[PDB]
Protein backbone atom coordinates (compact mmCIF):
# COMPACT_ATOMS: atom_id res chain seq x y z
CA UNK A 1 0.00 0.00 0.00
CA UNK A 2 2.17 2.86 -1.24
CA UNK A 3 1.44 6.12 -2.77
CA UNK A 4 3.77 9.05 -4.46
CA UNK A 5 4.31 11.83 -1.80
CA UNK A 6 6.44 15.14 -2.33
CA UNK A 7 9.60 15.07 0.23
CA UNK A 8 9.75 17.08 3.02
CA UNK A 9 13.41 17.59 3.48
CA UNK A 10 14.76 14.36 2.85
CA UNK A 11 14.58 11.59 0.04
CA UNK A 12 16.39 9.01 1.84
CA UNK A 13 16.18 7.71 5.05
CA UNK A 14 20.21 7.91 4.88
CA UNK A 15 19.69 11.22 4.44
CA UNK A 16 16.94 11.73 7.08
CA UNK A 17 19.75 9.24 9.45
CA UNK A 18 22.20 12.28 8.84
CA UNK A 19 19.86 15.63 9.48
CA UNK A 20 19.06 13.54 13.09
CA UNK A 21 22.34 13.14 14.02
CA UNK A 22 23.49 16.55 13.01
CA UNK A 23 20.84 17.65 15.27
CA UNK A 24 22.38 16.16 18.13
CA UNK A 25 25.86 17.49 17.45
CA UNK A 26 24.08 21.04 17.33
CA UNK A 27 22.27 20.14 21.27
CA UNK A 28 24.83 17.87 22.85
CA UNK A 29 27.65 20.93 21.57
CA UNK A 30 24.70 23.61 23.17
CA UNK A 31 23.89 22.10 26.45
CA UNK A 32 26.84 23.91 27.74
CA UNK A 33 25.54 27.11 26.86
CA UNK A 34 22.02 26.60 28.38
CA UNK A 35 23.11 25.63 31.60
CA UNK A 36 25.62 28.55 32.38
CA UNK A 37 22.13 30.82 30.28
CA UNK A 38 19.77 29.54 32.11
CA UNK A 39 19.15 29.20 36.37
CA UNK A 40 17.90 26.59 36.44
CA UNK A 41 19.00 22.97 38.60
CA UNK A 42 20.06 20.90 36.23
CA UNK A 43 23.22 20.00 35.34
CA UNK A 44 25.05 19.18 31.85
CA UNK A 45 25.41 15.21 32.55
CA UNK A 46 21.91 15.62 33.55
CA UNK A 47 20.65 17.78 30.75
CA UNK A 48 22.32 15.22 28.17
CA UNK A 49 21.36 12.25 29.94
CA UNK A 50 17.88 13.66 28.67
CA UNK A 51 19.03 14.52 25.13
CA UNK A 52 19.27 11.05 25.12
CA UNK A 53 16.46 9.68 26.62
CA UNK A 54 14.13 12.06 24.51
CA UNK A 55 15.84 11.17 21.11
CA UNK A 56 15.18 7.40 22.32
CA UNK A 57 11.09 8.29 22.73
CA UNK A 58 11.05 8.32 18.69
CA UNK A 59 12.82 4.93 18.69
CA UNK A 60 10.12 2.93 16.49
CA UNK A 61 9.80 5.92 13.89
CA UNK A 62 10.22 4.33 10.52
CA UNK A 63 8.56 7.20 7.74
CA UNK A 64 10.98 9.85 6.23
CA UNK A 65 8.57 12.18 6.22
CA UNK A 66 7.59 11.98 10.25
CA UNK A 67 11.24 12.00 10.88
CA UNK A 68 11.96 14.90 8.67
CA UNK A 69 8.97 16.80 10.43
CA UNK A 70 10.51 15.65 13.94
CA UNK A 71 13.85 17.48 13.13
CA UNK A 72 11.88 20.45 11.74
CA UNK A 73 10.05 20.86 14.97
CA UNK A 74 13.52 19.56 16.87
CA UNK A 75 15.69 22.09 15.09
CA UNK A 76 13.00 24.85 15.64
CA UNK A 77 13.13 24.44 20.01
CA UNK A 78 16.97 24.21 19.74
CA UNK A 79 17.26 27.96 18.01
CA UNK A 80 14.58 28.91 20.50
CA UNK A 81 17.06 27.56 23.11
CA UNK A 82 20.30 28.48 21.41
CA UNK A 83 18.52 32.21 21.81
CA UNK A 84 17.14 32.37 24.91
CA UNK A 85 13.41 33.17 23.91
CA UNK A 86 12.54 30.18 25.72
CA UNK A 87 12.34 31.51 29.76
CA UNK A 88 13.70 29.29 32.87
CA UNK A 89 10.46 28.08 32.92
CA UNK A 90 10.27 26.37 29.78
CA UNK A 91 13.65 24.61 29.73
CA UNK A 92 12.65 23.10 32.51
CA UNK A 93 9.63 22.00 31.29
CA UNK A 94 11.64 19.01 29.68
CA UNK A 95 11.66 17.15 32.83
CA UNK A 96 7.70 17.35 34.29
CA UNK A 97 9.85 18.13 37.73
CA UNK A 98 6.39 19.60 38.81
CA UNK A 99 4.19 16.38 38.18
CA UNK A 100 5.23 13.23 40.67
CA UNK A 101 5.58 9.61 39.71
CA UNK A 102 1.76 7.95 39.83
CA UNK A 103 2.50 4.38 40.51
CA UNK A 104 1.85 1.76 38.06
CA UNK A 105 1.38 -1.60 39.66
CA UNK A 106 -2.74 -2.68 39.56
CA UNK A 107 -2.92 -2.78 43.43
CA UNK A 108 -1.58 0.85 44.41
CA UNK A 109 -3.85 2.01 41.32
CA UNK A 110 -6.95 0.84 42.57
CA UNK A 111 -6.38 1.72 46.03
CA UNK A 112 -5.11 5.22 45.12
CA UNK A 113 -8.53 5.47 42.89
CA UNK A 114 -8.69 6.05 39.09
CA UNK B 1 37.97 77.98 50.91
CA UNK B 2 38.44 75.90 54.47
CA UNK B 3 34.51 77.07 55.47
CA UNK B 4 32.95 75.70 52.57
CA UNK B 5 35.32 72.37 53.29
CA UNK B 6 33.29 72.04 56.71
CA UNK B 7 30.01 72.80 55.62
CA UNK B 8 30.95 70.36 52.57
CA UNK B 9 31.81 67.39 54.54
CA UNK B 10 28.93 68.46 57.01
CA UNK B 11 26.34 68.21 54.35
CA UNK B 12 28.22 65.09 53.25
CA UNK B 13 27.81 63.51 56.79
CA UNK B 14 23.55 64.71 57.03
CA UNK B 15 23.37 63.26 53.46
CA UNK B 16 24.41 60.24 54.40
CA UNK B 17 22.36 59.74 57.58
CA UNK B 18 19.66 59.88 55.38
CA UNK B 19 19.77 56.62 53.80
CA UNK B 20 21.07 55.38 57.21
CA UNK B 21 17.76 55.98 58.46
CA UNK B 22 16.24 54.86 55.65
CA UNK B 23 18.41 51.36 55.28
CA UNK B 24 17.16 50.71 58.92
CA UNK B 25 13.38 52.35 58.58
CA UNK B 26 13.32 50.15 55.43
CA UNK B 27 10.72 47.17 55.37
CA UNK B 28 12.93 44.36 55.58
CA UNK B 29 11.97 41.11 53.64
CA UNK B 30 13.92 38.38 52.76
CA UNK B 31 15.91 38.60 49.67
CA UNK B 32 14.58 35.93 46.64
CA UNK B 33 16.49 35.29 43.74
CA UNK B 34 14.02 36.61 41.38
CA UNK B 35 13.71 39.85 43.58
CA UNK B 36 17.10 41.19 43.14
CA UNK B 37 17.37 39.80 39.02
CA UNK B 38 17.79 42.67 36.83
CA UNK B 39 14.49 44.67 35.27
CA UNK B 40 14.49 44.07 31.49
CA UNK B 41 10.86 44.28 31.06
CA UNK B 42 9.88 40.54 33.01
CA UNK B 43 11.88 38.70 30.20
CA UNK B 44 15.33 37.23 31.05
CA UNK B 45 17.97 38.88 29.99
CA UNK B 46 20.10 37.75 26.88
CA UNK B 47 23.30 40.20 27.03
CA UNK B 48 25.14 41.87 30.22
CA UNK B 49 25.21 45.52 30.15
CA UNK B 50 28.96 45.29 30.27
CA UNK B 51 29.21 44.57 26.81
CA UNK B 52 30.70 46.79 24.31
CA UNK B 53 28.49 49.50 23.51
CA UNK B 54 28.99 51.10 19.89
CA UNK B 55 29.80 54.79 20.13
CA UNK B 56 28.66 57.20 17.16
CA UNK B 57 29.55 60.45 18.38
CA UNK B 58 33.15 59.43 19.38
CA UNK B 59 34.09 62.53 16.94
CA UNK B 60 31.91 64.77 18.70
CA UNK B 61 33.26 63.35 22.15
CA UNK B 62 36.83 64.53 21.34
CA UNK B 63 35.75 67.87 19.72
CA UNK B 64 34.19 68.45 23.26
CA UNK B 65 37.57 68.05 25.27
CA UNK B 66 39.33 70.47 22.82
CA UNK B 67 36.26 73.09 22.78
CA UNK B 68 36.30 73.41 26.45
CA UNK B 69 40.22 74.16 26.42
CA UNK B 70 39.33 77.16 24.47
CA UNK B 71 36.43 78.36 27.53
CA UNK B 72 39.82 78.48 29.68
CA UNK B 73 40.93 80.98 27.47
CA UNK B 74 37.81 83.47 26.92
CA UNK B 75 37.12 83.43 30.76
CA UNK B 76 39.66 85.38 31.31
CA UNK B 77 38.95 88.21 29.21
CA UNK B 78 36.50 90.28 31.26
CA UNK B 79 38.95 90.46 34.06
CA UNK B 80 41.70 92.05 32.02
CA UNK B 81 39.70 94.35 29.96
CA UNK B 82 40.17 97.41 32.45
CA UNK B 83 44.27 96.60 32.54
CA UNK B 84 45.16 95.23 28.75
CA UNK B 85 46.07 97.77 25.95
CA UNK B 86 42.44 97.84 23.92
CA UNK B 87 43.86 97.30 20.29
CA UNK B 88 46.02 94.24 21.77
CA UNK B 89 42.78 92.94 23.77
CA UNK B 90 40.36 93.73 20.87
CA UNK B 91 42.29 92.39 18.15
CA UNK B 92 42.88 89.41 19.81
CA UNK B 93 39.70 88.51 20.88
CA UNK B 94 38.33 88.81 17.87
CA UNK B 95 40.44 86.34 16.15
CA UNK B 96 40.23 84.49 18.84
CA UNK B 97 36.23 84.16 18.14
CA UNK B 98 36.23 83.91 14.28
CA UNK B 99 39.28 81.43 14.49
CA UNK B 100 36.74 79.10 16.62
CA UNK B 101 33.67 79.94 14.30
CA UNK B 102 35.68 79.22 11.06
CA UNK B 103 36.56 75.90 12.70
CA UNK B 104 33.32 75.00 13.56
CA UNK B 105 31.63 76.49 10.49
CA UNK B 106 34.44 74.36 8.51
CA UNK B 107 33.67 71.04 10.31
CA UNK B 108 29.78 72.09 10.02
CA UNK B 109 30.42 72.00 6.54
CA UNK B 110 32.62 68.52 5.98
CA UNK B 111 29.88 67.37 7.70
CA UNK B 112 31.82 65.95 10.74
CA UNK B 113 29.50 67.03 12.99
CA UNK B 114 27.07 65.02 11.79
CA UNK B 115 26.72 61.15 13.49
CA UNK B 116 28.61 58.10 12.13
CA UNK B 117 26.33 56.91 9.45
C1 LIG C 1 38.16 63.37 52.67
C2 LIG C 1 38.71 64.65 52.04
C3 LIG C 1 38.05 65.84 52.71
C4 LIG C 1 38.47 67.13 51.99
C5 LIG C 1 37.25 67.78 51.35
C6 LIG C 1 37.00 67.13 49.99
C7 LIG C 1 35.63 67.56 49.46
C8 LIG C 1 35.81 68.91 48.78
C9 LIG C 1 34.55 69.76 48.96
C10 LIG C 1 34.90 71.24 48.88
C11 LIG C 1 34.92 71.70 47.43
C12 LIG C 1 34.58 73.18 47.36
C13 LIG C 1 35.84 73.99 47.59
O1 LIG C 1 36.61 73.66 48.42
O2 LIG C 1 36.05 75.13 46.83
C14 LIG C 1 37.25 75.76 47.14
C15 LIG C 1 37.41 76.95 46.20
C16 LIG C 1 36.71 78.18 46.77
O3 LIG C 1 37.42 79.31 46.39
P1 LIG C 1 36.69 80.78 46.39
O4 LIG C 1 36.32 81.15 44.97
O5 LIG C 1 37.63 81.82 46.94
O6 LIG C 1 35.33 80.75 47.32
C17 LIG C 1 35.47 80.73 48.71
C18 LIG C 1 34.12 81.03 49.33
N1 LIG C 1 34.21 80.92 50.77
O7 LIG C 1 36.88 76.59 44.95
C19 LIG C 1 37.53 75.50 44.34
O8 LIG C 1 38.64 75.24 44.64
C20 LIG C 1 36.82 74.64 43.30
C21 LIG C 1 35.92 73.67 44.05
C22 LIG C 1 35.09 72.81 43.10
C23 LIG C 1 34.19 71.93 43.97
C24 LIG C 1 33.46 70.87 43.16
C25 LIG C 1 32.50 70.12 44.07
C26 LIG C 1 33.21 68.94 44.72
C27 LIG C 1 32.23 68.25 45.65
C28 LIG C 1 32.93 67.17 46.47
C29 LIG C 1 33.25 65.96 45.61
C30 LIG C 1 33.82 64.86 46.50
C1 LIG D 1 25.40 83.73 4.29
C2 LIG D 1 26.12 82.39 4.46
C3 LIG D 1 25.73 81.45 3.32
C4 LIG D 1 25.96 79.99 3.74
C5 LIG D 1 25.23 79.05 2.78
C6 LIG D 1 24.80 77.76 3.48
C7 LIG D 1 23.49 77.30 2.85
C8 LIG D 1 23.02 75.92 3.32
C9 LIG D 1 23.46 75.54 4.74
C10 LIG D 1 23.02 74.11 5.00
O1 LIG D 1 22.92 73.70 6.11
O2 LIG D 1 22.77 73.26 3.92
C11 LIG D 1 23.26 71.96 4.06
C12 LIG D 1 24.80 71.93 4.10
C13 LIG D 1 25.23 70.46 3.98
O3 LIG D 1 26.20 70.17 4.95
P1 LIG D 1 26.23 68.72 5.72
O4 LIG D 1 27.54 68.04 5.43
O5 LIG D 1 25.10 67.83 5.25
O6 LIG D 1 26.10 68.96 7.35
C14 LIG D 1 24.86 69.25 7.92
C15 LIG D 1 24.34 70.59 7.41
N1 LIG D 1 23.16 70.99 8.16
O7 LIG D 1 25.31 72.49 5.28
C16 LIG D 1 26.63 72.96 5.16
O8 LIG D 1 27.38 72.41 4.43
C17 LIG D 1 27.13 74.19 5.91
C18 LIG D 1 26.25 74.53 7.11
C19 LIG D 1 26.88 75.66 7.93
C20 LIG D 1 27.17 76.88 7.05
C21 LIG D 1 27.32 78.14 7.90
C22 LIG D 1 28.01 79.23 7.08
C23 LIG D 1 27.82 80.56 7.78
C24 LIG D 1 28.72 81.63 7.16
C25 LIG D 1 28.45 82.97 7.83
Amino acid sequence: AVQQVRPILSVDREEARKRALNLYKAWYRQIPYIVMDYDIPMTVEQCRDKLREEFVKHRNVTDIRVIDMLVIKGQMELKESVEIWKQKGHIMRYWKESQDPKPTDFLSKFIQGV
Amino acid sequence: MFSIIFIALLILLITTIVMFLASILSKKALIDREKSSPFECGFDPKSSSRLPFSLRFFLITIIFLIFDVEIALILPMIIIMKYSNIMIWTITSIIFILILLIGLYHEWNQGMLNWSN
